[PDB]
């Protein structure tokens, strides 16, 4: 037929030019992004330093700091965007998530999730797992509540661990984790990019070898660690946006790639179609002549 | 072919076999150039499943031992619907695809997949 | 310029270089138009062409 060929054709076409299109959409979105992700460099820096000398003359104690004398249970937040067309992007997520989950059945304790953004909330949905709370619609754009809010959540979490003996709750009142871990993605080149998973619940302390404080040490020690650990999960997200922008760029370039060679394979068949249905007419209206 | 004559589950199964190839047909023209990266996990479900159940559909006949030189086998009727009845339910979707080519039964599929 | 027109339809950061090109481009395409039953001697268009 024709009609078919010159609709696919057209359909084809314009495919190809809007995955262009939207290719250089994401071209355009990674210039803002990766401006916009290495701003909060001296934040970071200068929080780190005023830890590292506060704590080189302080106490070391604390219920962040020290470790939970038995295994129950572990917690675990994973991170996901809010846009389809990403490639593999969300795979890789849920391979690393599927593998840590592994990982973690050795020791046989039964761990919790959080996740963010609507696609692995999707897809934990349809399989047989439980969620306890999921955030949505900031992945495209974050801000330091978000992050504040999460992190006092997961912080509490914690803190509500500390005599859950058995199945008893103990003074809690409530079950309480003991482990966190925190599963996303790193931007190492703009081809390079892979999934990173790592534990930042219980602080470690190392001594590489070798002021005046006006409040309470243990006071400003306590009141600097929520910050740290915000500040770590701020930086998670503008990382995670970029990685996912970068991977999201290849799949229109790869799309108007492929659609390429559909226009040149219907294109060619529907000249030989055409071509055979001249060549037939002619010759049979020829053969109708010539017979009488 | 009618129910009729022929049992129900006979016509159920193949009815719902036709669908799933149809559907999997239909799908073949946007898989071709995308793939499966942007397909949702509710037709790659069925999609594997067609695979496998397209794959399964070949048989090695008798007529065959100067080509390859492997005997053939036979299947009464009752364990190729009850077989094909588990294969549709979802129960052998962790096997490996490559066991299925060139099979008898489900006996020498299961030998055939705990063999690699 | 339709060649950087069919790149650049959905762009927000460019060359500037680039950008200048595609205003040109489309100041060009703009005043190329003519109504009907208007003729023009060639003094005008050397005029508007320049």
């Amino acid at each position: 037929t024709l009609r078919e060929l010159r609709g696919r054709i057209r359909s084809a076409g314009s495919i190809k030019k809007i995955t262009k299109a939207q290719e250089l959409i994401a071209t355009s979105r990674i210039a803002k992004a990766q401006a916009r992700v290495e701003a909060a460099r001296p934040y970071a820096a200068e929080i780190t330093n005023m830890l590292t000398e506060l704590a080189g003359a302080s106490a070391l104690d604390h219920p962040l700091l020290v470790e939970r004398k038995q295994p129950k249970r572990a917690g675990v937040l994973v991170v996901s965007s809010d846009r389809g067309l990403c490639g593999a992007y969300n795979a890789n997520v849920l391979r690393r998530a599927e593998e840590l989950f592994s990982l973690l059945r050795d020791e046989g304790k039964d761990p919790v999730l959080y996740v963010v953004g609507r696609k692995a909330l999707g897809y934990f949905s349809f399989r047989q797992r439980t969620v306890v709370e999921s955030w949505t619609g900031f992945s495209e754009r974050p801000t330091y509540e978000n992050a504040r809010e999460i992190a006092d959540t997961l912080v509490n979490a914690f803190m509500a661990g500390a005599d859950d003996e058995g199945d008893d709750a103990g003074a809690d009142g409530i079950l309480g984790v003991d482990e966190l871990h925190i599963v996303f993605t790193e931007f190492r080149s703009m081809l390079s990019q892979t999934a990173v998973a790592r534990r930042a619940a219980p602080m470690e302390v190392e001594y590489v070898g070798e002021y005046s404080f006006e409040p309470d040490p243990e006071t400003l020690f306590d009141a600097l660690l929520p910050r740290y650990i915000a500040t770590r999960v701020y930086a998670a997200l503008l990382e995670a946006a970029a990685s996912e922008s970068a991977s999201r760029r290849r799949a229109m370039k790869s799309a108007t790639d492929n659609a390429d060679d559909l226009i040149k394979a219907l294109t060619l068949a529907a000249n030989r179609e055409r071509q055979a249905q001249i060549t037939q007419e002619i010759s049979e209206i020829v053969g109708g002549a010539n017979a009488l | 072919l009618d129910p009729a004559i022929v049992g129900d589950e006979h016509y159920r199964v193949a009815q719902e076999v036709i669908r799933i190839l149809q559907r999997y047909k239909d799908l073949q023209d946007i898989i071709a150039i995308l793939g499966i990266d942007e397909l949702s996990e509710e037709d790659k479900q069925l999609v594997n499943r067609a695979r496998r159940i397209e794959r399964f559909l070949s048989q090695n006949m008798m007529a065959a031992e100067q080509f390859t030189g492997q005997p053939g086998s036979t299947v009464p009727l009752k364990e190729t619907i009850e077989a094909f009845d588990k294969l549709t339910k979802g129960e052998f979707d962790h096997l490996p695809e490559q066991a299925f080519f060139l099979i008898g039964g489900l006996d020498d599929l299961a030998k055939k997949a705990e063999s690699l | 310029y339709r060649e950087l027109e069919a790149f650049a339809a959905f762009a927000s950061d460019l060359d500037a270089a680039s950008k200048a090109q595609l205003d040109r481009g489309a100041r060009l395409v703009e005043l190329l138009k003519q109504p009907q039953y208007s003729p023009l001697a060639v003094e005008e268009q050397v005029v508007a062409i320049f």
